[PDB]
């Protein structure tokens, strides 16, 4: 038995948002028995704490005072130093440890970065915020919901398309150092969704809009001279708005950990698009 | 122009989602109508 | 929401939904629907223009395509350099009657 | 189903160059046509009044 | 951002009929005549008036009931 | 060219007995998310432009106006009232 | 005019010629200023250059003159 | 790819905003109403 | 018979000149997703869209005066009117398709506007009962499609792809508890693993 | 309960916002109407902001 619940849905919303706006970045002490001289010696991590399977949890930061002396300097090292030795509890993905599997993504005190080769303030003061990625649902703790990314990806294709049958059989598909080179610095993305989940008109459309990353992956298969599905790619790509909610911010260049530069090539591939749109015109006549 | 307001009206605001291209079109066409219209009578 | 509100809420939408699917679907009513449809295409994706695409050969496009904007405009300077000097005249002839009708 | 939520992005980044460079041109035309458009609206508006009635006059 | 301003027409409206070029000189005959006709109208209607105010022009108000009009001195 | 083959098929090969039946309610909301967006946005476009002429070109929506003149009437207390038609021009520049 | 606000009219024997002209000479003032306001507007309007005014003075400035008129 | 007549439809367009943003706003036909107890007087 | 003559003349021209079209149009609706199928002939070029649409109709219905034909030309007017007829079922079936579509992703704008940063006014923890028959319901009719589809590969497959893409978002919108496991029950079974 | 976590001096939507987006909304608005609407206003008045009295001011009953 129920009954409709829209007043008392709207005014605890509204009395909601009003007290987490007085009570905004609610903290929480692990270890409350600290003598302040002793975190003098000891830097402050934030880290954002969430288990939506628990009914009774909610969002929160906890604050870990910890000795930078007794590990390595970077935001994994912390993160796994926390959950080893204060709590391990603690929940987040990492398999390289080196900057290449690209599955420790997060929010490193204010930029979406890989969490495995990205340094952290070591002035003793500031304090360091660990959260996960933004615009992403949150599953647990520094763990988001890459599954939408996935999908996308799957989208473009992302596999050579050839129409024109090898001449023999016992050879490699030509292609010299120029037509290789012209995929340097394009097919080293890690797909770690640190620049998408930075791209605003990814915040505002998931769906609808590709991310930069995979438009990226899109250009480099359109560029790669070995497919032969071009004007296909390009015209598959021209939907609605999968590139052309884009609107060159330049973040995604920014953020990119690998010094990738996906504006770049979505710059590129606006240009492309809007060449084969006058050109199916201009050619077919 | 319009094509500009509506595509920020889409991206920012999340009702207007619903509304297809169909519709979109729809108001299109009626606005022109009412431009041309406005354009006409004022010099009437 | 309450069922009983939500019996009346389905009863409804369904109520609306079957209302305005036999008004399209009605046969005069869908027949005038589907006719006005295209007439509003045509008027506005083919209203008449001076700008075109030309992608015909200058051997194979006509006069009329090369001179029909300096002919639309031809016409209506004309017709409202016209009207200018009608209503001229016809002041003219106005002030002139009433002048000699009287003072 | 206990829905999920997520913590936006711009609620949590460092201010950056690039953010501030687009969003000032963004911002610049949105202003424009806003200003144009609440300019005809107060015309609108001010041309919709009424004229000035005498002192305790009733219609 | 984006630059997206321009002065130039859009393709989508930009085709033309089979037989030539859009129906340029027919509509505009249509609207020449449809304009001579209004405005020799209202010129004609304009230009030939006089005001003529003496007894003849006033006559005896009545009511929507049809009655005379005569208000009392209450 | 480019290589439509898959689109072609489909094309030429559809389902001819397949439909889904469409639940009434979602249709309906998403309907009238329409037409809110509608009367209540376009609306006051469509109403500005409508109007705003008639606002700033009021002379031309009323084409004739009535005057009166008035006499007494001192046996009977009343007043006499004649009417007359008159085409509502403009008047003090 | 700056017409005073005091009727010289009679009460005991014209009540309602003397209450009209009280009032009258009550909003007098008001509307005096309203009507100069108005007739300002316009005849700077109609100093206009072009399409800027006078090209188009008589003509789409109407409710002005209705303001006026009433 | 050519377009007849372009030039033409650019001002053409040009024309067409410009009259309709003038006769919706007014921008030209401004009210002086405001100014009047700011300005001198003759006669 | 003037007037006959006029009337033929115009049905066999417009037919005719459209059933060399109808290729085209039908491959480009197909090219699209579902949201908007006829985008491309609002957006960028109506290649003979509203024609076909219009002209349907009065192939289906308009009468015939075989005398005022030719025996080839009776046979192509014949040829094209079915093709005609085929341009009407095809945009009936993808109509369809479409309004479903639209249904599913109705059921995720709400789920979004739920979960929108800005609503601060209507937020809700727990998904409620009405919302949850939707989902359920919706699934249940978009699995039969996609069996219906069998023999059908590509369209299928392009079903799935767009129509399923709104059910995946829905699924990773809520958590795996309440009555998550019945509410996607068939959808676990393969599209779950698709959309991974 | 709702638990917000923002920066509010250092995130983009915060302090920044107040001080980039006054000075851009204003950007045309100021540069192309005051000019302009200096331009209006001023044509009018080649010879000065005269007020021709049509009505009798100066006259007052006695
Ligand atoms: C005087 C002449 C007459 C004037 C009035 C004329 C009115 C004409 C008809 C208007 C019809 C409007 C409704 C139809 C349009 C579509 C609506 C829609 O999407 O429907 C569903 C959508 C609701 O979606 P939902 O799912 O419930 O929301 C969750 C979604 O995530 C939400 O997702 P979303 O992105 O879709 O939602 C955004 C949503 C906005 O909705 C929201 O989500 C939130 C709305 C409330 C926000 C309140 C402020 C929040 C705090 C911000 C900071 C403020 C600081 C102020 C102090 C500063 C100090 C220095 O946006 C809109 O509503 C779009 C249209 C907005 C403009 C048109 C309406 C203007 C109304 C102005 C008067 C309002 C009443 C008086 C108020 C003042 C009384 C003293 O909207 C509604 O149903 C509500 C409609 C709006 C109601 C009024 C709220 C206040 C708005 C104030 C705007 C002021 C602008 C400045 C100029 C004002 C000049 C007058
Ligand atoms: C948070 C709470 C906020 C509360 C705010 C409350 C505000 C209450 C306002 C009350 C009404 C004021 C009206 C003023 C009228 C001014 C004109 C005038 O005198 O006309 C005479 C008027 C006749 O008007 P008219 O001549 O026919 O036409 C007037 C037109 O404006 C055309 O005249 P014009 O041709 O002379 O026009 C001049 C020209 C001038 O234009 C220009 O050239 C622009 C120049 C701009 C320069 C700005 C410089 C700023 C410097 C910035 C520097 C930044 C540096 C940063 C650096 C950073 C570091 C690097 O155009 C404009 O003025 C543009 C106006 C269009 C506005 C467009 C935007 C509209 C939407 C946004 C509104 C604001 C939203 C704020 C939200 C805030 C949220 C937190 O008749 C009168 O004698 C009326 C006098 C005014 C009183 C009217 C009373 C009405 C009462 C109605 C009942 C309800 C009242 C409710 C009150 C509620 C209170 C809370
Ligand atoms: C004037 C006063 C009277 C007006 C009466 C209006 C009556 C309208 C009733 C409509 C009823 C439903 C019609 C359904 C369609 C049936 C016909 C059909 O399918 O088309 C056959 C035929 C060929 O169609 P198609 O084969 O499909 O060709 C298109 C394909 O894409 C294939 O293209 P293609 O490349 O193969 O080339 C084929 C070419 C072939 O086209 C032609 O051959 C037609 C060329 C033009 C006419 C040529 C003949 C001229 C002489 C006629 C003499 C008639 C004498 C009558 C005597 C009667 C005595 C009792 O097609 C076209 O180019 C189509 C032209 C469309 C023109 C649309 C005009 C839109 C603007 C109209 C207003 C303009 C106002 C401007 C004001 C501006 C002021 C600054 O097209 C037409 O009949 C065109 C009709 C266009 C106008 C219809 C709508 C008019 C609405 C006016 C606005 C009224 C608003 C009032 C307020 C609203 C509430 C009342
Ligand atoms: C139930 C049915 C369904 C209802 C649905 C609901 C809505 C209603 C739908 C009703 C259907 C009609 C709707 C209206 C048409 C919409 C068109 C549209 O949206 O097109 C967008 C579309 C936008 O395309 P775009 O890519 O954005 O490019 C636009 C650019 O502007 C590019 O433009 P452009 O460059 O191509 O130019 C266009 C062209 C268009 O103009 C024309 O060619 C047309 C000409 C006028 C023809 C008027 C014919 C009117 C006939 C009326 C007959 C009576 C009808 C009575 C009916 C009664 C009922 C039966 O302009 C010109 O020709 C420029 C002429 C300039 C002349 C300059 C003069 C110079 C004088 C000096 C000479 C030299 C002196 C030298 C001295 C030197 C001294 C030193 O427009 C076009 O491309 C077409 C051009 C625009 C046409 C506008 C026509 C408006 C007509 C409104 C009629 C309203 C009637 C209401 C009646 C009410 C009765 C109660
Ligand atoms: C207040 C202002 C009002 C005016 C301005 C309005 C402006 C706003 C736009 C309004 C738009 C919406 C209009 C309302 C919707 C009307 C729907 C409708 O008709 O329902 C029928 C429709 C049934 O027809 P269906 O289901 O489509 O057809 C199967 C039937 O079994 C029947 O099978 P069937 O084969 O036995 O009979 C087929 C045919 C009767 O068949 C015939 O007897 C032959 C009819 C003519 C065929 C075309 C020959 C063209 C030859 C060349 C002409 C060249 C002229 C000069 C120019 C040359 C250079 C270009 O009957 C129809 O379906 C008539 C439909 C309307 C005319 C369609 C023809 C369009 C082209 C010709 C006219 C336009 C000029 C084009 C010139 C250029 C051409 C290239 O549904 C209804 O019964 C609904 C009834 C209730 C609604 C109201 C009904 C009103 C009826 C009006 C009749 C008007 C006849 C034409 C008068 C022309 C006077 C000059
Ligand atoms: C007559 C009525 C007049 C009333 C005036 C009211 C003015 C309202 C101005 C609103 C500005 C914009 C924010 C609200 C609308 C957002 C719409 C939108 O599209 O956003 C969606 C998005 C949110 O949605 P999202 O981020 O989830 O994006 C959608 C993503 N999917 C689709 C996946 C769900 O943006 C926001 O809503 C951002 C909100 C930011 C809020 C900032 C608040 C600042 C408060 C400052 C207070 C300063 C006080 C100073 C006091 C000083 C004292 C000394
Ligand atoms: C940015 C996105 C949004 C953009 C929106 C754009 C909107 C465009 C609108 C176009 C149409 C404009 C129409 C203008 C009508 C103005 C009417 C008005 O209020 O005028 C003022 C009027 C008094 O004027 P007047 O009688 O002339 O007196 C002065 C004469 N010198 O005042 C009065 O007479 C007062 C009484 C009438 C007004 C009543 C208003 C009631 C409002 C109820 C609100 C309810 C909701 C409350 C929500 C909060 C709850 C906590
Ligand atoms: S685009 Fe840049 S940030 Fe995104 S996955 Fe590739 S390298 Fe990493
Ligand atoms: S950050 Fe964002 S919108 Fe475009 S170019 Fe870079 S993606
Ligand atoms: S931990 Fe290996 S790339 Fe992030
Ligand atoms: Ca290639």
């Amino acid at each position: 038995a129920e009954s409709n619940d829209a007043t008392s849905i709207c005014l605890e919303s509204i009395s909601g948002t009003i007290k987490g706006l007085q009570k905004a970045n609610y903290v929480v002490e692990h270890n409350p028995n600290l003598t302040s001289e002793e975190k003098k010696h000891l830097k402050q991590f934030l880290v954002y704490r969430y288990n939506p399977a628990d009914p009774h949890d909610q969002p929160k930061y906890v604050s870990y005072w910890c000795d930078i002396k007794k590990f390595p300097p970077m935001f994994l090292d912390a993160i796994l130093y926390i959950k080893n030795e204060l709590d391990p509890t603690l929940s987040i993905r990492r398999s390289c440890r080196e900057g290449i599997c690209g599955s420790c993504a997060v929010n490193c005190d204010g930029l979406h970065t890989l969490a495995c080769i990205s340094g952290f303030n070591r002035d003793l003061s500031k304090p360091t915020i660990i959260t996960p990625l933004g615009h992403m649902f949150i599953l647990k703790d520094l763990v988001v919901d890459m599954t939408n990314f996935y999908a996308q990806y799957k989208m473009i294709e992302p596999y050579l398309k050839r129409k024109t049958p090898k001449p023999d059989a016992n050879k490699e598909y030509p292609q010299s150092p120029e037509q290789r080179a012209l995929l340097d610095g394009l097919y080293e993305c890690v797909l770690c969704a640190a620049c998408s989940t930075s791209c605003p008109s990814y915040w505002w459309h998931p769906d609808r809009y590709l991310g930069p990353a995979i438009l990226q992956q899109a250009y480099r298969w359109i560029v790669d001279s070995r497919d032969e599905y071009t004007q296909e790619r390009i015209e598959r790509i021209a939907e609605d708005v999968r590139l052309d909610d884009c609107q060159q911010i330049g973040m995604c260049s920014f953020t990119c950990p690998k010094g990738l530069n996906p504006q770049l090539s979505l710059k590129n591939l606006m240009d492309m698009v809007k060449d084969f749109r006058q050109k199916r015109i201009e050619q077919e006549v | 122009m319009f094509k500009e307001l509506i595509h920020i009206f889409r991206t920012y605001y999340i009702t207007f989602r619903y509304l297809k291209k169909s519709n979109i079109n729809f108001l299109k066409n009626l606005s022109y109508t009412l431009i041309a219209y406005y354009l006409i009578i004022n010099f009437q | 929401m309450n069922h009983s509100c939500q019996k009346v809420f389905e009863g409804f939408v369904s109520a609306l939904y079957d209302t305005s699917y036999f008004f399209r679907n009605f046969g005069p009513f869908k027949a005038t629907i589907h006719y006005a449809t295209y007439a509003n295409y045509l008027a506005q994706n083919w209203a008449p223009r001076v700008s075109y695409i030309e992608t015909s050969t200058p051997a194979y496009t006509l006069a009329k395509n090369k001179y029909a904007v300096y002919i639309v405009y031809g016409l209506i300077g004309g017709a409202l350099i016209h009207n200018y000097m009608l209503d001229n005249k016809a002041a003219q002839k106005s002030q002139q009657y009433y002048l000699k009708h009287r003072d | 189903m206990r829905t999920k939520l997520y913590n936006a992005a711009y609620f949590l980044l460092n201010n950056n160059e690039s953010f501030g460079h687009s969003f000032g041109i963004r911002l610049k035309i949105v202003g424009l046509n806003t200003w144009i458009v609440g300019y005809a609206v107060s015309r609108y508006y001010f041309s919709s009044l009424r004229v000035k009635a005498a002192q305790d006059e009733r219609f | 951002a984006r630059l997206w301003w321009t002065l130039d027409p859009s393709k989508y409206y930009l085709k033309q009929i089979s037989s030539g070029g859009r129906n340029e000189i027919l509509f505009t005959v249509l609207g020449v005549t449809a304009a001579y006709w209004y405005f020799g109208n209202k010129r004609c209607e304009h230009y030939w008036r006089r005001q003529i105010d003496n007894c003849q022009s006033w006559s005896r108000a009545q009511n929507i009931n049809g009655n005379n009009l005569t208000v009392k001195q209450y | 060219m480019l290589d439509d083959t898959k689109y072609i098929q489909m094309a030429q090969k559809f389902p001819r007995n397949v439909s889904v039946q469409l639940n009434k309610k979602l249709f309906v909301t998403r309907t009238w998310f329409r037409n809110y967006y509608f009367v209540g946005v376009f609306g006051i476009f469509a109403y500005f432009i409508y109007n705003q002429p008639k606002i700033f070109a009021p002379f031309s929506g009323y084409p004739t106006t009535v005057a009166y003149k008035a006499q007494p009437d001192f046996l009977n207390d009343q007043v006499i009232f004649y009417s007359q038609q008159r085409q509502n021009t403009l008047k003090n520049f | 005019v700056r017409l005073n606000l005091k009727s010289n009219v009679d009460q005991n024997e014209y009540p309602f010629l003397a209450k009209w002209d009280k009032d009258m000479r009550q909003n007098y003032e008001e509307y005096q200023n309203r009507i100069d306001a108005t007739t300002y507007h316009l005849q700077r309007s109609q100093r206009g250059i072009a399409v800027f005014g006078e090209w188009m003075y008589p003509r789409y400035f109407q409710k002005d003159i209705l303001e006026l008129e009433v | 790819l050519p377009i007849r007549n372009i030039q033409f439809a650019r001002y053409h367009y040009l024309a067409a905003v410009t009259v309709f943003t003038y006769f919706a706003t007014r921008c030209c036909l401004l009210d002086y109403k405001k100014y009047y107890p700011l300005a001198s007087v003759k006669k | 018979s003037l007037v006959s003559l006029f009337k033929n003349t115009f049905l066999k021209s417009r037919v005719i000149g459209l059933s060399f079209q109808a290729q085209r149009v039908m491959a480009q609706m197909a090219k699209t997703d579902f949201e908007n199928p006829d985008e491309h002939f609002l957006l960028n070029d109506a290649m003979k869209y509203n024609e076909l649409v219009f002209y349907g109709r009065l192939a289906e219905n308009w009468s015939i005066n075989p005398e005022l034909f030719g025996k080839a030309e009776l046979a192509k007017y014949n040829e094209a009117k079915q093709t005609l007829i085929d341009f009407n079922q095809y945009h009936a079936l993808v109509q369809n398709l479409h309004e479903f579509y639209w249904e599913l992703k109705t059921i995720y704008l709400e789920l979004s506007r739920g979960v929108a940063t800005s609503n601060f006014h209507n937020k809700r923890e727990v998904t409620h009962s009405i919302i949850e028959s939707d989902i359920k319901n919706s699934i249940h009719k978009y699995i039969q499609l996609i069996d219906d589809l069998k023999d059908y590969p590509e369209w299928q497959h392009k079903v799935r792809e767009e129509i399923g893409y709104y059910a995946h978002m829905i699924y990773t919108s809520v958590n795996h508890d309440g009555n998550f496991p019945e509410i996607f029950k068939e959808f676990n079974k393969v599209d779950s693993l698709y959309y991974f | 309960m709702r638990r917000i976590f923002w920066n509010f001096k250092t995130a983009f939507v915060g302090l920044p916002m107040f001080s980039l987006a006054p000075k851009n909304i204003l950007v045309y608005p100021i540069v192309v109407g005051v000019p302009l609407y200096t331009f209006i206003v001023l044509q009018n008045s080649v010879r000065g902001f005269a007020y021709f009295d049509e009505y009798d001011s100066d006259v007052k009953e006695n």
